[PDB]
């Protein structure tokens, strides 16, 4: 019968991993960087689009950075389909539950929801995993700013700052060495910026190949702003910190 | 409604009203409810228009299927279709159809198919409100093989009764004709009948 | 049931609720409380159809207790409401609905303010300074309407409640055997024995 | 080497089961043709009974699909049979969904349709035949519309299929290069089928009886296959001339 | 409704 | 070889391995047998042990009054054989008033294994059957095969060593079919005939199974202290 | 390769290899044939006796569909059993909902598509059996032969098994022969005679002559199996030709 | 019977490819090239249109596909696969957007339903990803002109001018030399055929090459009049008169 | 609700009232009863405003697919049939009564669908609350061989006939004529003849009439 | 027993120029009983604004709903949804429940921030969209805001002068019905400024 063709991508190996998780971190791997830094007054997200053609239309493009709700986004690395799967089921979740308890969803509720779907595809189903890592930028009044990280594995960490997709363990290392509890989000940005220079695979980082976002309380009163970044504000980002 | 189909020498002709009724109020004084299913097998009407109309389609859409596997069905064939839709749907319907054919083995055939949903094989039948004020009349005067010309007048006539006794017929009196040359449409019109 | 009243004064909820239960000719009972803890800082009074009302009350105290061992932290007053008042919004249009009225009395420990919400079978939710259910209403609210100030203390509130329960055992055709009281605020929540 | 067995991509880009449908309409070793006139579209194959105990009458490639359609199929019969069944079903549903009789570029289409899934989904094959679907058109007039094992469908002047159909494409090509139109500038559907069968001949360099033939005609509100004997009559046209 |  | 890897694949040569390998177990299975004559029908079977501590296979089933079989190989495949049989008959009964014919017995049972031998997923029964009757046409023997093929005989035999009871049934077809109005007769014929596929161990009290249907008889079976009768 | 591993896979050539390997089983079987006449059809088979315990005239191999139509096979015997099932529920459902009876060539096509279905799915096995099959409707007599692949033609005469060969043989010769045609009971005889030389195909055990019949005038359209004096006739005539 | 394949036939290799997704983005390669440009006030897509047989009507055959009034819609690589997405795009577009809003969704929303079936023929049971890449032109009120690209991953991008298919490298690098951001309509048609004359082989004419515009409204194809607000279709497919036009002054 | 149809010469005619009830309440003054399937099938409906709404919208959608599915203009018969058969199966809870009218490749046609699904064919047809008014006037007037001009004459003064006598009816007449040939043109507010005469007063109070308590900027933006 | 008059209320919308007007009043009953004077039955998604009369419950439900809706459309649409575009989600909506509808009246009301025109709807308790140049009521006072609004309304009135119409057809018409009343909101509405006043009236 069918068994013939069956990858089984649900098993683990002799030695206890998941065959088909692994592979799909060494997919993300070659994923364009995207960075999150934490600040006390607000949160970066800063990520390097895929080689840019000079004819792609940059101001109207969505890749990396992604709106949940008014209070959360995502930054992601992999797949940019399999991202967009779970991204309108997470929009969705929030929702639900808003029209529940008409509140809007805590930043790790809605985190491991998604990460559990992404487990039940390594547990049961026969299906292959979604080949997509995020790293979500939130705030709510119970924890103020949360950075976090899912995985394949359907895995999920909290961080004061992190790197998913290429060259994170370069990027991990110079975040490791200039980042400091007291850092506002002013300093994050030039950080977030620098570790893209320094571990970036082209010539010189440019405008084009960047999205952009901050998360402040930078609004009027006990109020949070998502900021996602237009094409021009980001070329003035990088003239200010003098990286071009 | 007043309907009829009445087998002859060379074949059969159906018969009907143009009346459709909501209430006392004439909704089509101009309706046909005589009905091709197949090219020489054709039904008379009565009862809801709706449900004549949703049966009719479907009989039509089984024998179009019918006829591109195994060739022309026969009369018989079409109005067991009919029965079957009648009978296992009879608490939702209300329909009274009178299935008549042509072939040329069997020559003329009439089935009637009652409100249960039975199905009875006769010389002629008689069906719709109005055929009730011509049960008497069309005993006494129906011969088997009639002529074309002798039959016509057979409906025309027993048509013409029951519309003036029944409040709920009227209009024209239309006919179809079916028989080896091909398919005949009549109309008769009320100046021509009333005064018969 | 019958009988379930609520007040919220300057610094915490009160909730009043029968101690009878009849059924046909009979009190079957009279020290019944209906009353459950969804959690420490929040109390839900049902009144309704027999059977539909602990069933119903008991499957919310379940729902909430979950909760809060999952993600280690109370809910707030207004976010139970709402799920209560949704689950009841669901059963409206089911196959058999819970016939069952509730007051949901609590204390918000982040705002720091009592808050009483009454939400009827429908799922129809209001927050008021007092509320009712049933015919008790009808001569509560008029009595509550005069007598009651927003900046009362709890001892005010409980007198402003006797005089309440007072009225009802006067004009009342049904003998309701008295009523259970419990207070609720940022210590959570505690009855009042000799009422 | 799994991918060569069910419809999933091969490192090229292919999808070999689709391919190897495509010789699997070969295996019956019969030639279509088909063509089309002012009034009428003319369908020709070559009908071949090897076996004496074989009745020749129920040997048949060529099917009436509605009474417009007709339907000839290059492949082997099993498949041949469970498309003309499938055919039929969609023709009829159509026209009692839609109140009006299936066009014959829709049924390609549909037809078209459900082979591109087999092509897509792993559990079904796609079925080995190639199929022609002629009529005449209330709106478009003549028409012939093929359809193939990849799901690929589209409209022709005229069409020839099976092995030596190399050999008759060009020949047909070589004739409208020649009249400088579209189709064949003829009054009666019966100098048509001359036609088809007169350059079916020519390409092939075979001769034909009455018995080596099998001939389809579509004319407004009707599609009819002829017997021996109608192509006989044919036959008899062309070789006093 | 109609009827006939 | 390549080709037994499950029920739904044929060889080149055109067999079935998986159904081949089903009716292996049979020949594994203890040797049971089965005659009539044309008032009775005799089943006689050898009862197998794990050792001298554990009890006897037992490997005769009643479906009816008037109907029941025999079994050799995967005994919880003869269960659920014989529980479907038993409810074949059953629904004769209730609905039709009707002893279910022996020979649509055999038919319901052939069909039951065959859609085991086409599908996907399914593996083959693993079990022979000696189905015995009594109906309105007379004493019936039946021999029922996983690969769907049902044979109606006078006599035979199924399980290890049992070409030795065949061979002796066939010498005596004659003189066996002729016993009739005569159980005692007849029993002890068959079991003469089960002792031609013995070795090394004979016919004792809790080893040896008979059960017997026929014209004035219901499906009964014999076993322990009854059958020391016939050894 | 691997290509003959599961069914509904082509080869390079464009070819189900399943389906030519329960051809294999067929060709395995016994000899069944069918014999085309003046007003109807008539079908025999070979049963090998395999045992003296086999109870003669008791273990039927020919099967009635309806009451008019007749079905004879050769292979894998339950898979044609499965086949007449299906086949009976088929005309039940046509008879069901069209009154008349389910014509020939109707009938020939559902058995077609259905088996023609089991060449789709690698989750099913192609059919192991050859099925010669006929009847008496309104246009007249049919005979028809349907193989594992759901392939079906309708046939002057048919024939399956391990002597079909010779079956066939026997039957051009008929077919030559008798250009007007041949009459029911002369087809009874003659198919007992061609059983009979088939089998030194298959003369290892000597068998069991079975037959049956459609015909117009001598059965009355309905299906009937021919035993006693018509059965000892026809066997008596196939002794005398053989000798 | 029955779907057994109810698992996934494209999984990550070791090295983290999805060998399905590269050996169909193979086929696009192969595919036929077609192109599109974006231009201030319209969209133009093309491609040649390859005859199987010069006794086929290639006019019968619609490489380029209208699935709104507004949006158009043109392919490289399998034919086939191509057609049934664009029955499905076209259905998306009712059942989700306009049976709901009652207006037709915008161009980036539309490509955005069309990707999301394209990544499920990657993930779920039993099924092979989609051969093709997609060009999708539309217009919409509020977004204006806008051009993206389609492929089988379900992954799409917005393009100012791109090509896919054969010869797609050299197109996109004649593309960049003249695409500036001040290109008229007519100015981006010409553009587009002189880019497509560099990958045709054959006949290059009104007949074998398809091309199709997102523009003005227009009133005449609308087929009828009354309502004001509606002002007719921005898709239109060119003419093979039309195009001949335009390559006498080229 | 009053709407008609009438065939003429070269294609079909339908007209329609405006006015929109419930109870004995003016809901809408100016409604538009006229509803486009496709550009040149257009719909009359009249009895439950949802359901007429829905059901046009439905098959509209239906059919504008099916047009692209099978590279044709769409027919009126086949919005019939599709209409028909959901009605049907809906056994005339949704309440839809619909007078279909338009050309196509066929010719020119005109149908009249019921509640329950069944179907009408005619040369002048009415249906709705002033139907019998209208019918009343297409019995006397209507004649074979009508020109455009006296279709659309006769149309409107069918739909006058129920909006005069009519109590379920009023307000404007909308039409709109189907051509073969010719791109269908709606007529929009054909004939207004019930426009309100001048008010006697001016009710535009003095400013500050209305007794206020509390005053706030409501913040839209985010 | 009738849904659509058990707990009272009412909503009214107007154009202006250049502007739109909603109101509603407090009540909320039950039956006879008033129990909340604090139940605004007029609720916003960005710019676009919706009332909703009838069953107290499926007004908190719908709302609730049409939020949801809204905050999904804006994150796929990247934009504010426009009240044109609202009516027809909200008719969608309700005709999904056909044959076991919400028990409502609801009335949309906004201005388009393209092209900057006012605009209004209304809708029966199953989607039929009532669109009007003037205005549009709602509630168990439905019939008394009718005969306000068809005497009081003239067109293009500036925002002042709407203020004062809208908010004396709905006081006059709520002090006819038993059910309507215990206070009332009135949002003036223009093209990017929005004003909430609350009217006084007579509390019984
Ligand atoms: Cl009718
Ligand atoms: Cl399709
Ligand atoms: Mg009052």
């Amino acid at each position: 019968g069918s068994r013939r063709y069956d990858s089984r991508t649900t098993i683990f190996s002799p030695e206890g991993r998941l065959y088909q998780v692994e592979y799909a971190l060494e997919s993300i791997s070659h994923a364009g960087t995207a960075i999150g830094i934490m600040a006390s007054d607000g949160i970066v997200l800063a990520a390097e689009r895929k080689v840019t053609s000079t004819l792609l239309e940059q101001d109207t493009s969505t890749e990396k950075l992604y709106k949940l709700n008014d209070k959360i986004a995502v930054a992601v690395a992999g797949l940019t389909a399999d991202a967009e799967i779970l991204i309108n089921t997470a929009r969705i979740h929030a929702q639900n539950y808003l029209k529940t308890y008409n509140e809007d969803i805590p930043v790790e509720i809605l985190v491991r929801r998604l990460s559990d779907i992404k487990q039940g595809y390594t547990q049961h189903g026969g299906l292959r995993p979604f080949g997509v890592s995020f790293i979500y930028a939130g705030y709510d009044d119970r924890y103020g700013y949360q950075l976090y990280t899912s995985n394949p594995s359907g895995n999920y960490t909290g961080w004061k700052a992190i790197s998913v997709g290429a060259n994170t363990s370069a990027a991990q290392t110079l975040l490791q060495m200039d980042y400091k509890d007291d850092m506002k989000v002013d300093d994050a940005i030039e950080l977030a910026l620098k570790t893209l220079s320094k571990t970036t695979d082209s010539s010189a980082l440019t405008y084009d190949r960047l999205e952009f976002a901050t998360i402040r309380k930078g609004a009027n009163d006990g109020e949070v702003y998502q900021k996602i970044f237009k094409p021009q504000e980001i070329k003035d980002i990088l003239v200010k910190t003098g990286i071009t | 409604t007043s309907i009829m189909a009445v087998t002859f020498k060379d074949g059969v002709i159906l018969g009907a009203d143009s009346r459709t009724t909501t209430g006392a109020y004439i909704a089509n004084r101009v309706t046909d409810k005589l009905t091709r299913v197949h090219d020489k097998i054709w039904c008379c009407r009565s009862g809801s228009a709706a449900d004549t109309q949703a049966i009719a389609d479907i009989v039509q859409y089984h024998l179009e299927l019918y006829t591109s596997q195994y060739g022309t069905p026969s009369t018989e064939t079409a109005a067991s279709v009919f029965k079957e839709l009648c009978y296992e749907n009879k608490d939702n319907l209300t329909a009274g159809i009178i299935v008549a054919g042509y072939d040329d083995k069997n020559k003329g055939e009439v089935y009637t198919i009652p409100l249960g949903g039975s199905v009875h094989k006769l010389p002629y039948a008689i069906a719709g409100s109005g055929s009730t004020f011509i049960y008497g009349y069309c005993d006494k005067n129906f011969r088997e093989n009639m002529s074309k010309e002798e039959t016509v007048d057979f409906i025309k006539h027993s048509l013409s009764q029951a519309i003036k006794w029944d409040g709920s017929s009227g209009g024209v009196i239309r006919m179809v004709v079916l028989t080896a040359a091909g398919v005949e449409r009549l109309i008769f019109y009320p100046d021509e009948y009333e005064q018969l | 049931m019958d009988i379930i009243l609520g007040i919220r004064v300057q610094d915490s909820v009160i909730l009043a609720s029968s101690k009878a239960v009849t059924r046909g000719i009979s009190v079957l009972k009279d020290s019944d409380d209906k009353t459950r803890q969804l959690s420490p800082h929040t109390l839900m009074s049902f009144a309704g159809e027999a059977g539909d009302t602990v069933q119903f009350a008991e499957y919310i105290q379940a729902n909430i207790q979950l909760y809060s061992i999952r993600e280690d932290y109370e809910l707030s007053p207004q976010a139970v409401s709402s799920f209560v008042r949704q689950e009841l919004a669901k059963s409206i249009r089911s196959r058999r609905p819970y016939q069952v009225n509730v007051l949901i009395g609590g204390y918000d420990k982040k705002k720091n303010k009592p808050e009483l919400y009454q939400i009827d079978y429908l799922g129809t939710k209001v927050e008021l300074p007092y509320g009712a259910h049933g015919y008790s209403g009808f001569y509560t609210f008029s009595l509550l309407d005069h007598h009651y100030r927003p900046d009362m203390t709890t001892e005010e509130g409980l007198d402003l409640l006797k005089l309440c329960v007072q009225e009802l055992e006067k004009r009342m055709p049904m003998d309701f055997k008295g009523v259970i009281v419990k207070i609720v605020d940022k210590d959570g929540i505690r009855q009042v024995d000799d009422f | 080497g799994y991918d060569r067995h069910i419809t999933i991509f091969s490192p090229e880009g292919r999808l070999y089961q689709v391919e190897y449908a495509f010789k699997a309409t070969n295996q019956t070793n019969i030639n279509s043709l088909a063509v089309r006139g002012k009034d009428c579209t003319v369908v020709i194959s070559q009908k071949k009974v090897p076996d004496k105990l074989l009745d020749p009458t129920t040997v048949s490639y060529i099917f009436c699909i509605s009474r417009t359609i007709g339907m000839v199929v290059n492949g082997p019969i099993p498949d041949a049979r469970n498309a003309a069944l499938r055919a039929k079903a969609e023709a009829a549903e159509f026209r009692y969904k839609y109140g009006y009789d299936m066009p014959c570029d829709v049924l390609a289409k549909r037809m078209a349709n459900l082979s591109q899934i087999y092509t897509q989904r792993a559990y079904m094959r796609p079925l080995g035949v190639i199929l022609t679907f002629v009529s005449v058109d209330e709106e478009l007039g003549p028409s012939i519309y093929k359809t193939d094992p990849a799901g690929y469908y589209v409209g022709y002047k005229a069409t020839a299929t099976g092995p030596k159909q190399q050999e008759i494409t060009t020949n047909l090509e070589n004739h409208f290069k020649k009249s400088k139109i579209d189709h064949i500038n003829e009054e009666s559907w019966e100098k048509v089928v001359e036609f088809a069968i007169t350059h079916m001949i020519d390409a092939l360099g075979t001769e034909f009886s009455k018995n080596d033939l099998e001939v389809g005609v579509a004319t407004k509100d009707k599609f009819f296959t002829l017997s021996a004997e109608n192509i006989e009559e044919r036959l008899v046209a062309i070789a006093e001339q | 409704a109609p009827l006939x | 070889n390549n080709y037994d890897g499950d029920t739904v694949t044929f060889s080149p040569t055109g067999r079935l391995f998986q159904v081949e390998y089903a009716l292996e177990a049979i020949k594994q299975g203890s040797v049971t047998v089965g005659l009539r004559s044309n008032t009775h029908a005799v089943l006689v079977a050898l009862k197998r042990n794990a050792d001298e501590l554990s009890s006897y296979q037992k490997k005769i089933i009643k479906c009816d009054e008037h109907m029941g079989l025999s079994l050799a190989g995967l005994a919880p495949d003869a269960r659920v054989l014989s529980n479907y049989l038993r409810q074949q008959c059953n629904y004769s009964s209730l609905v039709f008033n009707r002893k279910l014919a022996v020979e649509r017995a055999g038919h319901l049972l052939c069909d039951k294994a065959q859609k085991n031998t086409q599908s996907y997923g399914g593996r083959p029964y693993g079990v022979g059957l000696l189905i015995i009757g009594y109906d309105k046409s007379g004493a019936h023997l039946l021999e029922f095969q996983p690969s769907g093929n049902v044979t109606e005989l006078y006599g035979t035999a199924i399980g290890a060593r049992s070409q030795g009871a065949k061979t002796y049934l066939e010498r005596t077809l004659d003189t066996f079919i002729k016993i009739d109005g005569n159980p005692d007769e007849l029993i002890k014929a068959g079991v003469e005939a089960i002792s031609q596929s013995l070795r090394d161990e004979s016919l004792t009290v809790d080893n040896l199974s008979i059960a017997i249907v026929g014209k004035d008889t219901p499906f009964t079976i014999y076993d322990g202290e009854a059958v020391a009768k016939y050894i | 390769t691997g290509y003959d591993l599961s069914n509904s896979v082509f080869s390079p050539d464009g070819r189900n290899f399943q389906v030519e390997y329960a051809v294999k089983a067929v060709e395995n079987g016994t000899t069944s044939i069918g014999i085309k006449c003046n007003d109807g059809v008539v079908f025999a088979v070979e049963k090998l006796i395999t045992s003296k315990l086999l109870v003669p005239q008791k273990n039927v191999k020919i099967q009635v569909v309806d009451r008019h139509i007749g079905c004879v096979y050769s292979g894998l015997i339950p898979d044609g059993r499965h086949l007449v099932n299906r086949g009976r529920e088929e005309a039940a459902s046509f008879k069901k909902l069209y009154k008349t009876p389910i014509p020939i060539p109707a009938f020939a096509d559902r058995l077609g598509q259905y088996v023609q279905a089991h060449t789709l799915y690698n989750s099913v096995r192609p059919f192991g059996v050859s099925t010669i099959f006929g009847g008496v409707d309104k246009n007249g007599a049919h005979l028809y032969m349907l193989e594992p692949s759901g392939s079906y033609w309708g046939y002057k005469g048919a024939a399956t098994g391990k002597g079909r060969q010779s079956a066939k043989a026997e039957l051009e010769k008929l077919v030559d022969h008798h250009p007007e045609g041949l009459s029911a009971r002369e087809a009874v005889k003659q198919a007992a005679k061609i059983i009979y030389l088939a089998h030194e195909d298959n003369k290892e055990k000597d068998f069991e002559l079975e037959i049956s019949w459609c015909s117009l005038s001598e059965t009355n359209g309905l299906h009937k199996f021919v035993k006693g004096d018509l059965l000892q006739e026809a066997i008596d005539f196939a002794q005398k030709e053989i000798n | 019977m029955t779907d057994r394949y109810s698992f996934s036939l494209t999984t990550f290799s070791p090295s983290g490819k999805l060998g399905q997704i590269d050996y169909a983005l193979t086929a696009v390669k192969q595919g036929v090239t077609s192109l599109g440009i974006k231009a201030t006030n319209g969209v133009v897509i093309a491609t040649e249109k390859k005859s199987s047989s010069p006794l086929a009507m290639s006019e019968t055959l619609s490489k380029v596909s209208l699935l709104t009034p507004d949006i158009g819609a043109v392919y490289s690589g399998m034919g086939p696969d191509y057609r049934v997405l664009v029955d499905k795009s076209r259905k998306v577009a009712h059942t989700s957007y306009k049976r709901i809003y009652g207006e037709y969704p915008p161009t980036k929303l539309l490509v955005s339903e069309v990707a999301k079936i394209m990544q499920e023929a990657t993930q779920s049971g039993g099924v092979r990803p989609f051969g093709v890449s997609l060009l999708i032109a539309g217009h919409d009120e509020f977004n204006g002109f806008s051009l993206y690209q389609v492929d089988p991953s379900g992954s799409y991008f917005p393009w100012k001018a791109t090509a896919i298919g054969k010869g797609s490298v050299a197109a996109k690098t004649f593309l960049e030399k003249r695409w500036n951001d001040e290109l008229e309509l007519e100015d981006a048609i010409h553009i587009a055929l002189l880019t497509l004359k560099e990958s045709v082989e054959g006949e290059f004419n009104g007949d074998t090459i398809e091309l199709a515009i997102i523009g003005d409204e227009n009133p005449d194809l609308l087929g009828y009049t009354g309502i004001p607000t509606d002002k007719g279709p921005r898709f239109r497919k060119l003419t093979s008169q039309e195009i001949n036009d335009r390559l006498e002054a080229l | 609700t009053t709407i008609v149809g009438v065939k003429f010469n070269n294609g079909v005619v339908i007209a329609a009232d405006t006015r929109s009830t419930q109870g004995p309440i003016v809901a809408d003054k100016n409604c538009a009863k006229l509803h486009r399937i496709s550009p040149k099938i257009w719909c009359a409906g009249a009895g439950t405003a949802a359901d007429t709404e829905a059901v046009t919208q439905l098959i509209g959608s239906n059919i504008e697919l099916h047009s692209l599915y099978t590279s044709r203009e769409p027919r009126v018969v086949s919005a019939l049939q599709m209409l028909k058969q959901h009605l049907f199966k809906y056994q005339g809870h949704i309440g839809a009564y619909l007078i279909v009218a338009g050309v196509d490749p066929t010719g020119s046609h005109l149908f009249s669908i019921h509640a329950h699904g069944s179907t009408d064919v005619g040369y002048y047809l009415s249906l709705g609350s002033g139907s019998l008014a209208a019918m009343a006037v297409l019995e006397s007037h209507w004649k074979q061989d009508l020109t455009k001009e006296e279709a659309i004459k006769l149309a409107s003064d069918a739909i006058q006939a129920g909006i005069w006598n009519d109590l379920g009816s009023g307000s404007n007449v909308d039409v709109c004529v189907m051509e073969i040939g010719k791109d269908a043109e709606y007529l929009r507010n054909y004939l207004t003849p019930n426009v309100r005469e001048e008010k006697q007063k001016s009710y535009k109070f003095p400013r500050g009439t209305t007794a206020v308590l509390k005053e706030s900027i409501v913040n839209i933006c985010d | 027993s009738d849904p659509s008059s058990i707990n009272g209320g009412i909503v009214v919308a107007m154009t202006g120029k250049d502007c739109v007007a909603i109101a509603c009043d407090l009540r909320l009953g039950s039956q006879s009983l008033g129990v909340s004077n604090k139940f605004e039955k007029i609720f916003h998604y960005g710019h676009v604004f919706l009332g909703i009369t009838g069953l107290a419950t499926d007004v908190t439900t719908l709302n609730e709903m049409f939020r949801y809706k809204t905050n999904l459309y804006k994150l796929k649409e990247e934009r504010a949804i426009e009240p044109e575009t609202f009516t027809q989600l909200v008719s969608s909506s309700l005709y999904e429940r056909r044959f076991g509808p919400y028990f409502v009246g609801p009335v949309v009301a906004g201005i388009n921030s393209k092209s900057g025109k006012p605009f209004i709807a209304g809708f029966d308790l199953i989607g039929c969209i009532d669109e009007a140049k003037d205005f549009i009521v709602s509630g168990t006072a439905s019939d008394q805001l009718f005969g306000m609004c068809e005497s009081l309304y003239e067109p293009n009135l500036e925002p002042e002068d709407l203020f004062e119409t809208i908010s004396q057809a709905l006081l006059n018409a709520a002090d006819r019905d038993a059910l309507s009343g215990w206070g009332a909101v009135v949002y003036i509405i223009k093209k990017d400024e929005v004003v909430k006043r609350y009217l006084k009236m007579r509390q019984d």
